[PDB]
């Protein structure tokens, strides 16, 4: 009975194949979706962007003196690791948590008393394997990464930069800028410029080049992505506004909506 | 305000009275499909009590 | 067109008059279940049905044709 | 194995074990290049309900005492009708793979559970 | 002169009262005539089956 | 016969339909909008955004944000806009009790800010789905 | 395989044997696709849970065999979708109920279907009044 034996380990690679055809091409109708998701929270962040350029234009005379913007460069850091929510992954989770060990490496030489915030179920798992490095909180995907997942992350990190513990709340994560190379980013998120630029970890303002809205259209006859420059922004006027909130206070106000915008479209591009 | 709500609760009221009517049509047709379905589950089952007697005559044979 | 009684294969395989069609498959799968519906099938047909038992267990043919008794086939 | 010869619920059982273990006869590739833990809801329970009934189907015999070490056991119908029809129901989800391994029926997969819970503990 | 207008509002009061009454009717009425055909049709194959055991 | 309102969360946009009264939950107070207001753009706490469809009066459960007001084009980016009322206040109470009973355990400086910030979000929370 | 083909069907059956073939092909090209079937588009849902429970219909107990009659109705119950509603555990037993119902109470197209041996339109309508009726008294349940 060794032919029936070689017949069903067939018919178990043909069940494989099939099954591994299916999860790809239903990956990429979620990679479809990913992308409706991002290119519709778009616009919400451009209006954001232009009303808090505006304002930071009116506001540069004053005194703003907002906790999320301020530089207290008392050089703590906390950052945050977000990973993949399941398996098979490519090599996504590896590099992920690779990089994020070359960080800490960097930091711990520096003595710059870390902090980790990891949000995937992958990193965690290997954060609780791993006891030897510092983390905070755990997040998940179970629970929708659209809405909830990112207002929990956010309500914890403003709740870690407003309670002015440490400074320096910067986000590792994936940018999707090609279907086989996703080279990890490092971008500072609470000590925010007051004109409101996604900064890196220099602060250089890495918004010259961030490349919003990716598409997916094929070259010749298989699948690659494609991501231009300029999309749809008005940001230029600035009409008469007539604070009726003391300006302090609307910058104070309008913060928050910039960090959970940032944290939002940071987990729809690593999912 | 007066004529929409006496005019709401007039056609709820009427509701309940055409709607009984309708419920004593259903009271009615349960009593009388059960009539009925009791002659035709006896129908089946003296089928049955006929066809042992046909089976055993088949064998006799 | 011979009704085989089986629903799917009297909509996806159609047997006709006249075919030679081979029920295949492996140890109790259900061929002679499935010979024996169409046999029973035949009734309101006039089709005069044969049931050869080739090397069969002489208990299981006599399952089948008191089977057939019971049924009026 | 027939409903005239052996009763609807023997039947209704039986078809209802034998259609868990061929479901988890053929999820086993899928879980074993792919993962358990991306499987769906209803799978991942059917594949737990069918490690359940293949650990209950086991059994302890008097003459093989000698390699099981433990004391055989007499199973009427009844008691594995019933015990199958508690595993596939869906009450007994919360007890362990090893509590129905080597039991006589389901009131002894129940204290073998229990046993089991004890030692876990302390 | 307080009389004349409390009848103009017990008019709307007794009036959301009356569909108040008036919906639990109307779910209990569906709710009955619902259960005369359930009941005569389950207990007509509750009856079926027993007398088909003696039968058998 | 009103301004346009657009209630836009980070993710989406809730509903840009046009209603006639809105009272809007300031961190000054509730400043009520009328058709052809003047330009101010203010602030919004986590409060109560009540509207009004000239039929019926009704409230939406938000949880901060910003509001703008424009030329009868006025726009309000909100951080979590549930439309209308989803909830029933059921869950919701058994939400207040414990976030009021986590307030206790979470006694430390940052979640003195977290679980306050948490308590004003179930406050209007409820008295959202009050109605 | 059947080399003789739909010249061994009657002019009633070929009618809806071809949806029935089609509808079990897209099955059989999605039941890959099962296991993720809740990341669908709605048409690959429709065509999955179509699939499913057309599955349903071709199960039969041993030794009772369906009349061409009955397996015209059934084919066109289930082919067309007036059990696209129902769960997996009701389609054999709603389907019971149908057939012996309509042959009890609807022998016009019993005859309609055996003496012409051809799916009329009026064969069409009175098996959809009938499946409307059924759809009810299951309802009922
Ligand atoms: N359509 C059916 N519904 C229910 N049970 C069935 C059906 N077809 C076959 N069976 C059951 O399967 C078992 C085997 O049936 P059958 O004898 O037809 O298979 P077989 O291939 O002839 O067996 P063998 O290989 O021994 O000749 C029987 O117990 C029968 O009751």
């Amino acid at each position: 009975a060794n032919l029936r034996e070689l017949r069903d380990r067939i018919g178990s690679v043909k069940n494989t194949q099939k099954i591994t055809e299916a999860m790809k091409l239903v990956a990429a109708a979620k990679v479809r979706r990913a992308q409706e998701a991002v290119v519709n929270g778009r616009p919400f962040s451009e209006t954001l962007v232009e009303v808090l350029y505006n304002m930071n234009e009116q506001l540069q005379t004053e005194d703003v003196d907002v906790p999320l913007t301020k530089i207290r460069t008392v050089k703590k850091v906390a950052l945050m690791v977000v990973t993949g929510d399941r398996g098979l992954c490519g090599g996504f989770n590896n590099m992920l948590l690779k990089k994020a060990e070359s960080r800490i490496a960097e930091l711990k030489k520096l003595g710059v008393d870390y902090t980790i915030i990891s949000i995937g179920k992958k990193g965690n798992t290997y954060f609780i394997r791993r006891p030897e490095i510092p983390v905070d909180r755990y997040f998940d995907g179970t629970n929708l990464p659209t809405a909830k997942e990112a207002q929990a992350i956010a309500d914890d990190v403003f709740s870690l930069f407003v309670s002015e513990e440490v400074d320096k709340v910067e986000m590792l994560y994936t940018k999707f800028v090609s279907l086989v190379k996703s080279d990890p980013v490092i971008h500072t998120l609470l000590p925010l410029s007051p004109k409101g630029e996604i900064c890196d970890i220099n602060g250089k303002c890495v918004d010259a080049a961030e490349d919003e809205l990716f598409r997916l259209t094929t070259k010749e006859g298989k699948l690659t992505v494609e991501r231009d420059m300029i999309k749809t922004e008005t940001p230029a006027f600035s009409p008469i506004l007539e604070f009726e909130q003391d300006p302090a206070q609307i910058l104070d106000a309008l913060l928050p909506l910039y960090l959970n915008s940032q944290i939002l479209r940071a987990l729809q591009e690593s999912l | 305000t007066i004529r929409n709500s006496e005019e709401l609760r007039g056609k709820a009221i009427e509701q309940l009275e055409k709607a009984r009517a309708r419920l004593k049509k259903v009271e009615m047709d349960a009593d009388q499909f059960r009539v009925n379905g009791y002659s035709e589950i006896e129908r089946e089952k003296m089928n049955l009590i006929n066809s042992t007697y046909k089976t055993l005559e088949q064998f006799e044979n | 067109p011979l009704q085989t009684g089986l629903i799917a294969i009297d909509a996806m395989i159609p047997v006709g008059r006249g075919q030679r069609e081979l029920i295949i498959g492996d140890r109790q799968t259900g061929k002679t279940a499935v010979a024996t519906d169409t046999i029973l099938n035949q009734q309101g047909q006039n089709v005069i049905c044969v049931y050869v038992a080739i090397g069969q267990k002489a208990s299981s043919v006599a399952q089948v044709v008191t089977n057939f008794q019971e049924r009026g086939a | 194995l027939q409903p005239r010869i052996v009763g609807e619920e023997h039947y209704e059982i039986a078809q209802r074990v034998k259609e868990t273990l061929q479901r988890y006869k053929e999820l086993q590739d899928i879980i074993a290049i792919l993962g358990l833990d991306e499987l769906s809801e209803e799978d991942r329970l059917t594949v737990a309900r069918a490690r359940k009934i293949e650990r209950f189907l086991s059994q302890p015999f008097f003459v093989a005492e000698v390699f099981t070490g433990s004391p055989g056991k007499y199973v009427g119908l009844a008691e594995t009708i019933r015990g199958f029809q508690l595993i596939l129901s869906g009450e007994l989800d919360s007890l362990p793979e090893q509590a129905f391994y080597l039991v006589g029926n389901i009131d002894e997969a129940t204290a073998k559970a229990m046993n089991l819970e004890m030692e876990s503990k302390l | 002169l307080g009389d004349f207008m409390d009848k103009r509002d017990a008019s709307i009061k007794e009036q959301l009262s009356g569909v108040k009454d008036t919906s639990s009717e109307v779910k209990q009425l569906e709710e009955q005539a619902n259960a005369v055909m359930r009941a005569a049709r389950a207990e007509i194959s509750a009856a079926l089956n027993k007398m088909k055991k003696e039968t058998q | 016969m009103t301004l346009n309102l657009c209630v836009l969360t980070p993710n989406r946009s809730i509903w840009n339909s046009e209603v006639k009264e809105i009272i809007l939950s300031t961190n000054s107070g509730q400043i009520g909008v009328l058709p052809n207001h003047a330009p101010t753009a203010t602030a919004v706490d986590i409060g109560i955004l009540r509207i009004r469809l000239n039929d019926q009066w009704l409230t939406l459960a938000l949880m901060g944000g910003f509001a703008r007001i424009g030329n009868n084009e006025i726009t309000i980016l909100v951080n979590d806009a549930e439309r209308g009322s989803d909830i029933d206040p059921q869950e919701a109470q058994q939400t207040l009790e414990i976030a009021e009973a986590n307030l206790r355990k979470a006694e430390g400086k940052r979640q003195k800010i977290e679980a306050n910030l948490a308590l004003r979000r179930a406050r209007t929370r409820v008295e959202a789905s009050n109605t | 395989v059947s080399r003789v083909g739909s010249a061994a069907q009657i002019k009633a059956m070929k009618k809806v044997a071809g949806k029935l073939k089609l509808e079990l092909a897209q099955f059989a090209e999605l039941e890959a696709f099962a296991q993720f079937a809740s990341d669908l588009d709605k048409a690959t849902q429709n065509q999955l849970a179509r699939g499913q429970r057309l599955r349903e219909l071709l199960k039969q107990p041993q030794s009772a065999p369906l009349t061409v009659e009955e397996q015209v109705m059934t084919i066109y119950t289930g082919t067309n979708g007036y059990l696209d509603s129902l769960e997996l555990d009701q389609v054999r037993k709603y389907l019971v109920e149908l057939r012996t119902y309509v042959k009890t109470n609807k022998p016009e197209f019993q005859e309609i279907i055996s003496s012409t041996k051809t799916f009329t339109e009026e064969a069409e309508a009175l098996l959809k009044e009938a499946i409307q009726e059924q759809m009810e008294r299951f309802l009922l349940q």
